[PDB]
């Protein structure tokens, strides 16, 4: 309804609410869908830069719980093309170390990358939530290759 | 049989493999109503691929490995060409593999394996799991050997006709050159960039 | 009792294992088709596992986990014989 009213920022607050507790609830498909439209909506306005680098770095979790690195990694190089803001950021940095730790099937080196960037930039409650199942998928897929 | 067939162009979406196993075979899985069974297409006029019927795979789209996507950089959803093929017609005579070199790697770095390879098991997998299909240098392909899983890249290919006694021709690393495996195509292996399969 | 019991050879295909239980026997899953219960069975002339019934493996494949195939040296579909074996005599 925000959307059809042409107000963008009360349609992206109501977006982010409504993406988030859909990942939440492990429709992370679903939610990965509606980080791109706060991409796509955000894109170009100068206000929305620091939500910009959110929004990328949360739609690569998604794909990585829904065990989609392909488009984790998809996403982190639109981000770096598109954004410069998000290319050089520590999100960046930290999807893509998480990319290749998803693809090294090593959850310890993911732990490690998510200590490191908790130091740095606290992980909220739903980082930690989203983390966590990429965290289970590596350790299910290493005990099922055992 | 390749004399005979609908050369149309359709448009076809990519998407996810249906299971692990037809990613192994790396063949484009197919609906009957699509293409014949086992006929080579070509899809943007340099990516060719053998076609198998499937009916998990619906009519108008094409199914992809993540390899495959990596060699052409395409996206999940993407639209891609699809027609058909006739490599005889298009080498003229070089229409077989004479000598054709694979770099080795490890698809994921915490599954080396010191183990001895043995190049000739290698290429007795390659040759039974693969015949008479086209390959080009820089394509990729999944391997299956041992339960161990490995990234194959074709480094270059060289292209013999039937007959030559010699292998005369030049070794091309240009993606132009294509060639058909036979039971007789010399595999050198060598190690990947990684450098961590003995 | 391992009396009487086919000794017929068979040409098996390697595969994974159905699930983590199953690899935990340590037991060669066999459809009844396959083979009797609970008699030991030689492979290879060397590996020798005793079978218990599944339904989850068609009649013509064996089951194996990791471990065997690394004490094998096998892969996946890796065609395999396998017999009868009698260890008493």
């Amino acid at each position: 309804w925000y959307a059809q009213d042409q107000s963008v920022a009360l349609s992206n607050k109501c977006f982010i609410k409504c993406a988030d507790l859909k990942a939440l609830d492990g429709q992370y498909i679903e939610a990965s869908d509606i980080y791109s439209k706060l991409i796509k909506s955000s894109m170009g306005n100068r206000l929305s830069q620091w939500s910009l680098k959110d929004y990328f770095l949360k739609k690569g979790l998604c794909q990585l719980a829904a065990t989609d690195a392909v488009a984790a990694a998809r996403t982190l190089q639109e981000g770096q093309s598109e954004d410069p803001n998000f290319a050089d950021s520590r999100e960046s940095n930290f999807l893509k170390s998480l990319i290749d730790a998803v693809n090294e099937g090593d959850s310890e080196q993911l732990s490690e990358h998510c200590k490191e960037f908790d130091n740095f930039m606290r992980l909220d409650k739903w980082k930690i939530t989203i983390l966590n199942k990429i965290k289970e998928s590596i350790q299910q897929q290493e005990d099922d290759l055992l | 049989d390749m004399t005979n067939m609908d050369t149309r162009t359709r448009h076809l979406k990519v998407s996810n493999c249906p299971n692990n196993s037809y990613a192994l075979a790396n063949v484009a899985a197919v609906s009957p109503n699509d293409f014949p069974n086992n006929i080579y297409i070509i899809i943007d006029n340099l990516f060719v691929f053998t076609t198998r019927h499937s009916n998990d795979i619906p009519p108008g789209t094409i199914g992809f490995n993540g390899n495959q996507r990596t060699w052409g950089g395409w996206s999940l959803n993407q639209d891609v060409q699809a027609k058909a093929f006739d490599l005889f017609k298009y080498s003229g005579k070089q229409s077989y593999l004479g000598s054709i070199d694979i770099d080795i790697s490890f698809r994921a770095r915490g599954k080396a394996v010191s183990t001895v390879f043995d190049q000739d098991e290698l290429a007795k997998q390659f040759v039974r799991c693969y015949e008479s299909q086209i390959f080009s240098p820089t394509q990729y392909l999944i391997m299956e050997f041992q339960g161990h899983f490995f990234d194959l890249k074709i480094r270059n290919v060289q292209a013999i006709d039937l007959g030559d006694i010699e292998p005369t021709s030049a070794v091309a690393t240009g993606i132009e050159t294509k060639g058909i495996l036979t039971k007789q195509t010399q595999i050198n292996f060598f190690k990947g960039r990684d450098g961590l399969v003995n």
